[PDB]
RNA sequence: GUACGUGAAAUUGCUGAAAGGGAAGCAUUGGAAAUCAGUCUUACCUGGGUGAGAUCAGUAGUCUCUCGAGACUAUGCA
RNA sequence: UUGAGAAGCUCAGACGAGUAGGCAGGCGUGGAGGUUUGUGACGAAGCCUUGGGCGUGAGCCUGGGUCGAACAGCCUCUAGUGCAGAUCUUGGUGGAAGUAGCUCUA
RNA sequence: AAACUUUCAGCAACGGAUCUCUUGGCUCUCGCAUCGAUGAAGAACGCAGCGAAAUGCGAUACGUAAUGUGAAUU
């Protein structure tokens, strides 16, 4: 069973395997470590235990060889207490007389899943900027429309037109301070 | 349309183009180099002189086989020629660019040739793409502060 | 379609919009607007509760008044006032009419009931911060109030009364006891307490102790629509995270016997209780709505886009008009067309 | 899946047949779905489009526009609708073509042939 | 075991700079008379096994982590037990919608992301 | 189209293009002769045939403010959120420019230029995890009246949210074409004088709100002797911010015979109004006065500002 | 959060013991000494006492203005 | 924009910067100038107060599995 | 002590030129079966880039720009599968040179 | 210095690679048996739409009759 299963899934083809430069990974949901190993494989180990998170609660999933042929009833889970000390005790008492390597791996996953729930709660309380995706078509359109708008704006022509218009309207005092004698005299002869 | 130069922003510039023009690329390149940077009125006078052989266009990079003249002493070089096909095309483009500036309402007594470029058109002889940008001479506003 | 509209500067507009009109369309016919009232910011309108063929108008300065819209132009049938000692630190958060009494609750919990005929008033203290309070449309002497960190509670004047209760003996402080107090939902999956901020209350028994089993729905500042059934328990029967923006208004559409809500992100949608999902949205509304009124098949929405948008129960854009000044309330007077 | 060896699933041959069809075949190729009221009244799901048919645009930029079918342009698999046009540079309104599958027929241009066709496809008139 | 690189320059093909038709991807010279194959003085170096890097620090980024390619939220959750050893690297063809979902998930898992700022804007 | 031969179909195009040019030339030459013979015909053609522009064919909206003064519009403004600036009280505007959390020196090089544009503006580095609403409510007690937050990411400022204190409207713009004085050709040095303000082309009612908000950032009385002008110009819903130093001189082209010369001082950039909120800015719980829809902006001739 | 979640490469027991610094015989308390670095470079100061590695040094504050300071030997 | 999807290299023009005296490019090491990369204190532990809720009730029910295991529903918050 | 991809983990010592030739392990390309409950108009493929990183290397990952409809990792199968040369084939483009030509010239 | 030369970068040309496409080719398999003195295959000349360097047709000249489909051709 297990040794034949491993020789197939572990060395020929597993749909859960992700090949990596230094270590292969397992996208199986029930893998405690997330790595492709002989001891980490949930497929090749008929007595397996893992800790998984379900909507904010952690559970200890266990399967035995005597339920291997019944996929619906294969895995059984118990709710792990929110007290970390008691959660370790529950793993110890549910995995009684299991190999210490497997209890070690479930206690490591319990810590990381407890840390992830802590960090998730801390991010919820914190305020962080929303990530706004950049849309290539919108960026192209607004870049070309802006170029046409800037050309059609005639900024320096409109700035100069407004400045002269308010010079004629005399928004300043009697004699302006932004003009010299020749400009003021020319303006006086024209506007009057 | 887009030109080689960041200027030609509508407010203070005017453009003109000629593409696939039936004139030699090397002669047009030399004429463009000479009239680049000149005032528009000064450039028109110079182009008229080259037509009348009063002034010579100094062939500068493609000067192989070009005879030297005393009229090139002004430009600091020796080789010179009097092309008339290149000058006619440049004079027409300058007339177009001047007319474009008049429509734009630009100040006509401050126009200088900011950017004039000549590019090789597809081998049909070697034709030439010519593009000219004439912009107002930007003056500095006194701080007076 | 005849409709009244109030603005933030206190002026009352009497619009005669008609189906097919859209002021954004240059070929459309201009609506007939008869403006009246005050042109001062300090006398801006707040609420426009409609009393049969009359309209009650609340104002920021406390000058509650009534208008008879049967006649054209409407004339000030009656005028009231509110003590300035009640408004220097509070604000009117809800105002509605039932059984001849005018609810005038404030932000600090003060309740100012008022008999229209006998012109008598009675104070009624309540819980802390208040943001929504609604009277029972059918059963007399029932209140439902809630606010920021103030879970929704039901207050009853008549315990049972078994048929009805006289109009004069309502709202006495010695007869009002709370017959229901909301229980907060359990903590989030991240072991975080679900905060309570009630922003709207509506009684949904029409679309679902004698006359017990108060079915009602509330909307919160955190965009979750909660349906309550007092027989089931103090906890909400159902909870839907219908929006990611604070919910502004909630109510029923009697044409389709179904519920609507709107949020601060300029989104008005229809919630189907039987299907437990939102069916369609009142599309074409820009800017956060300030008041929504539904009369028969016609539902009118006004908001920060300075427009009045008319839809039907099936979210069809019947009419649209531009009103220049920033509105605060809307009221549908006549659902039928102008020529009818 | 298809099982007859008289029908080809080759993309080369299916595209060639569609884009090289004669006008008689193109008549059936441009068919439109009937509206719900017409579907339950004529016992027909879809019909080939014909001139003077009253249709509603269902898809595209012109969604919701109604009008008669002014001309069935078979050479381009397009429908021309009344007042469903686009402004040109010189001001002349250029008609806009809509695919026949993107419109719904709300009123049929009934004639003797169409009534016989209706009862031919199991349809009560 | 800090990261040590025996060499940081790349190995460029001989005469790749002289000729544009010749790419810079390394090609082992085969000419017997060529001085590069004979490994004379002053000539360019050649890839040797001695240049190989420490097995413990191999594939490690300058921050000590190994880049793990990620294409969806399922790939990020894989690094729950290896957040001190691996950094998530979102693929180049993952859209800006999925990139956002990946980045929030990696933040709760305590997983470093190499390109967490790509194709997105910020709004506080 | 009909021709699927590439060579033939471009031979046919060149033939038709030459035919089109010849008939257009003949019509133009004959039109010139008749219009020369009768100058009135040239007047009729020029008056009737005015070239179309996107501004001229802009889609109609009734929100445009008419040039005739309106008493309803003035009644709204006289007790508005910006009323303390446009009334006889003349509340001097005090600006608080800040950035996003952990910003680079590229943001500071543009923030300094924005600090030069606005005298009586203060810059405070963003520290820790203080939010915009917390800054706004804290700055409202320090005498400040407007808060400017420059959002930058990956060493590039791209957004700007301005909040009117204490509970005024909040605006959100996305910036582009950010250029500093050193990057502008023939730039200048800006002195300490209070710049003048020019606001152009804000026809719609939503433009009045944005124009008032930008106007409220400037000291009411400018120093004319400095000859510095700050322009915010709206064209096709794009707001262009420029600062120039001007000097009146004689221009022969202009009909009045007079026309100033400009020398840019910087910074130069463009803004697009993404959202306006009632009250202090809050992207989650804020009340949306205006939210730009990129689907509606696809129309070249439809504008909101 | 307490049970180690990783390999926990615990450092091997390093046989390094802390022993008192053996300063020079010439750096006795009370000897006049020249500062070589710091803001007080070039000054001459009196060594009050030796700390574990540094010398608690000071020039008379009325003489050269060097307060009670530490200096590396 | 019909010289029409994408638009590489060779090649050409203009502009900007830098280097110039003949084996040259190139290799090694640094300087200068220009530019770029990522690494942040924030959490952890502990104490009290205030409220909260369940995986806590000297607690009542339902559902699905195999007494008790998961999921919920009321009620109380010691 | 968890360090059983037993094809893994671990400890130790020695050694390292290389033509012909021999033997292993890998990189890349077109197509096929399976798989990733895979990527993609919120932008696939390609291309550009004095952006960053990984590998002794073949190569690979990635940011930005451009772009506009498809594409990839892993296990296996398959082959018209990798170029600097062949006075290689086809196409494009240079210096010669605005030279030979048909003083200065057009 | 300037020029020229050289290098690098930006923009503009030139060129048409790459990618994606495909009413085409190629290969295999399956069914079938049908040219002509009652004028064939092929060639030429006309016709009318055209873009023919294409197609259809034959002075009844894109064909006429008949059977249809049923409202276009473009």
């Amino acid at each position: 069973q297990d040794e034949v299963i491993w020789q197939v899934v572990g060395h020929e083809f597993c749909s859960y395997r992700i090949k990596g430069e230094a270590q292969n990974f397992c996208r199986n949901e029930y893998n405690v470590t997330g790595l492709c190993n002989r001891q980490s494989c949930p497929l090749a180990n008929s007595r397996y235990a893992t800790v998984r998170e379900d909507n904010g609660k952690l559970y200890l999933y266990m399967k035995t060889i005597e339920r291997a042929h019944f996929p619906s009833k294969l895995w059984q889970r118990i709710k792990l207490s929110k007290n970390y000390a008691k959660a370790l005790e529950q793993i110890d008492q549910q995995l009684l007389y299991w190999p210490g390597r497997q209890i070690h791996r479930c206690k490591q996953r319990l810590t990381r899943l407890t840390q992830y729930l802590l960090k998730a709660r801390r991010l919820a309380l914190k305020h962080q900027p929303a990530l706004i995706p950049i849309k290539p078509k919108q960026a192209h359109r607004e870049a070309s429309r802006e170029r046409k708008a800037l050309i059609a704006a005639k900024l320096e022509k409109n700035i100069e037109k407004e400045l002269v218009k308010r010079l004629k309207s005399g928004v300043y005092g009697d004699q302006p301070l932004n003009v010299n004698e020749e400009i003021w005299n020319k303006v006086l002869a024209a506007r009057e | 349309v887009r030109y080689s130069a960041s200027p030609a922003l509508e407010t203070k510039c005017a453009k003109a183009r000629g593409a696939y023009l039936r004139t030699h690329f090397k002669n047009s390149r030399e004429v463009a180099f000479t009239i680049n940077g000149m005032s528009l009125k000064k450039a028109f006078i110079f182009l008229d002189n080259v037509k009348e052989h009063k002034q010579a266009v100094p062939f500068r990079r493609f000067n192989g086989g070009v005879g030297r003249t005393a009229q090139g002493k002004e430009f600091g070089v020796t080789q010179a020629r009097w092309p008339v096909k290149s000058v006619k095309f440049f004079y027409d483009l300058l007339k177009n660019a001047e007319a474009n500036a008049e429509a734009k309402g630009l100040d006509m007594d401050k126009l200088i040739i900011k950017h004039v470029q000549v590019n090789a058109a597809p081998k049909q002889s070697s034709p030439s793409h010519i593009e000219i940008i004439v912009a107002e001479e930007e003056e500095a506003v006194p701080k007076a502060n | 379609m005849k409709l009244l509209l109030g603005d933030e500067i206190g002026q009352l507009k009497f619009i005669e919009i008609k189906k097919g009109t859209d002021t954004s369309n240059p070929e459309s016919e201009a609506p007939v607007i008869q403006k009246f009232g005050e042109l001062d910011r300090e006398k801006g309108v707040l609420f426009m509760l409609k009393h049969e063929m009359n309209v009650f108008v609340a104002r920021k300065n406390g000058t509650i008044e009534c208008w008879n819209v049967n006649q054209e132009p409407p004339i000030l049938s009656s005028l009231w006032q509110l003590d300035s000692s009640l408004l220097e630190t509070a604000s009117i958060v809800s105002m509605k009419y039932s059984n001849g009494w005018l609810m005038l609750a404030l932000s600090d919990g003060n309740l100012l009931f008022r008999h229209i005929e006998s012109s008598k008033l009675r104070k009624l203290q309540l819980h802390g911060p208040l943001s929504a309070v609604e009277l029972h449309p059918r059963i007399p002497g029932i209140i439902a109030a809630g606010g920021k960190e103030n879970d929704v509670c039901l207050y009853s004047c008549n315990p049972t009364c078994k048929s009805n209760i006289d109009e004069l003996e309502l709202w006495r402080t010695e007869n009002v006891v709370k017959v229901f107090q909301g229980k907060n939902v359990k903590n989030d999956s991240l072991n975080l307490r679900v905060r309570v901020w009630i922003t709207g209350i509506v009684f949904t028994e029409d679309i679902i102790d004698e006359s017990l089993c108060f079915h009602f729905a509330t909307i919160t500042h955190y965009g979750q629509l909660r349906f309550y059934d007092t027989k089931h328990g103090r906890r909400p029967v159902s909870t839907f995270d219908v929006s990611t923006s604070p919910l502004s208004h909630v109510g029923l559409l009697p044409s389709i016997k179904l519920l609507y809500f709107a949020d601060k992100r300029a989104q008005i949608s229809i919630f189907d209780h039987s299907k437990k999902k939102v069916i369609g949205r009142f599309q074409g509304v820009k800017g956060a709505p300030s008041s929504i009124h539904c009369l028969g098949n016609v539902v009118a929405i006004t908001g920060l886009d300075r427009n009045v948008r008319i839809f039907d129960a099936d979210r069809k854009p019947l009419a649209n008009a531009y009103i220049k000044a920033l509105p605060t309330s809307i009221i549908v007077i006549n659902e039928r067309d102008a020529e009818i | 899946m298809k099982f007859s060896r008289d029908v080809t699933s080759s993309r080369r041959k299916q595209r060639k047949a569609h884009f090289g069809a004669p006008s008689s075949v193109r008549r059936v190729l441009m068919s439109a779905p009937l509206s719900k009221e017409l579907r339950e009244q004529y016992k027909i799901r879809s019909l080939p489009v014909r001139r003077d048919d009253q249709i509603t645009v269902i898809r595209g930029s012109n969604k919701g526009r109604e009008g008669k079918i002014t001309s069935v342009y078979r050479k381009k698999f397009l429908l021309l609708i009344e007042r469903v046009t686009r402004e040109k540079a010189n001001g002349a309104s250029a008609p806009v073509g809509i695919d026949a599958s993107k419109v719904v027929i709300t009123k049929l241009h009934l004639d003797k042939d169409r009534k016989d066709l209706i009862v031919r496809k199991g349809g009560k008139v | 075991v800090n990261i040590i690189k025996k060499r940081t320059k790349p190995f460029k093909r001989h005469q790749s700079d002289r000729f544009k038709r010749v790419g810079e991807s390394w090609r082992k010279p085969r000419g017997i008379d060529s001085c590069v194959r004979r490994r004379f003085r002053g000539t360019i170096s050649m890839p040797k096994i001695g240049y190989g890097n420490n097995k413990k620090t191999r594939y490690c980024m300058p921050n000590g982590l190994k880049a793990f390619l990620v294409r969806n939220v399922s790939d990020v959750e894989l690094l729950l037990m290896h957040n001190k050893t691996y950094a998530a690297e979102i693929a180049g063809n993952v859209s800006a919608r999925k990139r956002v979902e990946i980045v929030e998930k990696a933040r709760a898992l305590g997983v470093k992301v190499t390109n967490a700022g790509a194709k997105v804007r910020s709004q506080e | 189209g009909k021709i699927k031969n590439k060579i033939v179909r471009q031979q046919q195009y060149m033939k038709a293009l030459h035919q089109k040019n010849k008939d257009k030339l003949e019509r133009r030459k004959e039109r010139a002769k008749e219009e020369e013979k009768d100058p009135e015909k040239k007047r009729l053609r020029l008056s009737e045939n005015i070239p179309a522009t996107i501004e001229s064919k802009r889609v109609y909206d009734e929100t445009i403010i008419e040039d005739k003064p309106d008493e309803e519009l003035q009644a709204e403004l006289k007790d508005d959120e910006f009323s303390a600036y446009f009334s006889e009280e003349r509340k001097v505007p005090k600006l608080l420019v800040t950035t996003s959390k952990r910003a680079s020196r590229k943001c500071y090089d543009f923030a300094s230029e924005l600090l030069d544009c606005f005298p009586n503006a203060e810059f405070r580095k963003r520290t820790g995890d203080i939010e915009v609403h917390e800054i706004a409510e804290a700055a409202a007690k320090r005498g400040y009246t407007d808060l400017l937050v420059l959002n930058e990411d990956r060493k590039k400022t791209n957004a700007l949210t301005l909040v009117h204190l204490p509970n005024g409207p909040s605006f959100y713009f996305t910036l582009s074409n950010l250029q500093t004085a050193k990057e502008i050709s023939n730039h200048g040095r800006s002195t300490g004088h209070i710049p003048e303000l020019i606001i152009n082309n804000f026809s719609t009612r939503l433009g009045m709100t944005v124009a008032r908000a930008f106007q409220s950032l400037f000291i009411q009385t400018p120093q004319i002797q400095g000859r510095q002008v700050v322009t915010i110009h709206c064209q096709r819903d794009f707001l262009f911010f420029r600062r120039h130093r001007y000097a009146f001189r004689e221009k022969s082209n202009m009909p009045d015979g007079i026309g100033t010369g400009l020398q840019e001082l910087g910074p130069r950039f463009t803004m697009r109004l993404r959202m306006v909120q009632k009250g202090v800015w809050d992207r989650k719980e804020g009340e949306v006065f205006f939210e730009s829809n990129a689907g509606e902006e696809s129309d070249r001739r439809k504008f909101w500002l | 959060k307490y049970y180690p979640a990783y390999r926990e490469n615990v450092p091997k027991k390093a046989r390094k013991a802390v022993r008192p610094t053996k300063l020079r015989a010439s750096l006795a308390p009370g000897t006049v000494c020249i500062l070589l670095a710091g803001r007080f470079r070039g000054k001459r100061v009196v060594v009050l006492s030796q700390l574990e590695d540094t010398l608690v040094v000071t020039g008379p504050y009325k003489v050269n203005g060097v307060p009670i300071r530490r200096v590396n030997h």
